[PDB]
């Protein structure tokens, strides 16, 4: 019940009941059975820098993303299981290079490249 | 701008030590 | 990080990202027919 039911473009996923030890590339280790995150992030605090339980992450297809929503959900993670919903946020300007930080780890294997850098 | 590191954040990309007994 | 099916056995055609070490984990969740 977190869902933004406002497009079919939600590729984006809620991940909720998130543990504090759960990073991105926990996310990433669990999320990338079910496809290829090409854009994650961890709802965590700008000043510490601790997760608050939650995350978004977006598949590059979203029938991937759909596929995670119900055969991951319920995947217990210390103590607790795991949520996702399709929500679909706007995406913070001010936090920005947490974001493309992200998707650049993501994007290494993602992009084919025979040569990288002209 | 900052000019000594961009957020104070970014992103830590590890697995948690629960997982590995979770899974 | 590694992929190690290269059967598309998946409905969804979908084969398991070079972040996947290599645990498959499922829940069973029936919501999706």
């Amino acid at each position: 019940g977190a869902m933004g039911n406002e497009y079919k473009d939600n590729a984006y996923i809620y991940i909720g009941n998130l543990n504090r030890e759960l990073t991105e590339g926990d996310i990433l280790t669990v999320f990338s059975e079910y496809g290829v995150p090409v854009d994650v992030i961890l709802s965590r605090d700008e000043n510490t820098g601790e997760s608050q339980g939650f995350a978004y992450l977006k598949y590059e297809d979203q029938r991937s993303t759909i596929l995670a929503v119900d055969n991951l959900n319920g995947f217990k993670i210390g103590g607790r299981a795991l949520k996702i919903d399709h929500t679909f946020y706007r995406p913070k300007r001010s936090l920005q290079k947490y974001y493309e930080a992200v998707k650049e780890e993501l994007d290494r294997d993602i992009v084919s490249k025979n040569n990288a850098e002209k | 701008g900052s000019k000594s590191q961009y957020i104070d954040i970014m992103p830590d990309f590890s697995p948690s030590g629960l997982l590995e007994l979770e899974s | 990080g590694s992929y190690d099916k290269p059967a598309p056995e998946n409905r969804f055609a979908i084969m398991p990202g070079s972040r996947w070490d290599g645990v498959h984990r499922s829940n069973g969740f029936e919501e999706k027919w």
